[PDB]
């Protein structure tokens, strides 16, 4: 529409984490944040024992 | 010294009376378990509010 003059693409999906404390430094966090839909072609990610 | 010295003959025992039984045949089976496992969840948390 004239109105709106542009669009947004809103791209919800589902993330693979695991479970990691913060860090007493922490520039960043190590969860390894991973969208789910590489579990399809790398089957590392969901490994659990 | 060329001569025929021993020989071997291929006789055998007509069994009339069951002198030899030969090869025995007797049912077996054998029993494979498969008991399925757990496996390790995975986990979705939210606020319980």
């Amino acid at each position: 529409n004239p109105i709106e003059g542009g669009v947004v693409q809103v791209l919800p999906y589902i993330a693979v984490m695991k479970d990691v404390y913060h860090e007493v430094s922490g520039v960043k966090m190590d969860n390894e944040e991973v969208n789910m839909v590489e579990a399809y072609r790398d089957p590392s990610i969901l490994d659990d024992e | 010294d060329l001569a025929v010295i021993g020989f071997e003959l291929d006789t055998r025992f007509t069994n009339t009376n069951r002198r030899q039984r030969g090869h025995l045949l007797q049912t077996r089976a054998l029993q494979f378990r498969h008991p399925i496992p757990m496996h390790a969840p995975v986990t979705l948390p939210m606020d319980t509010m």
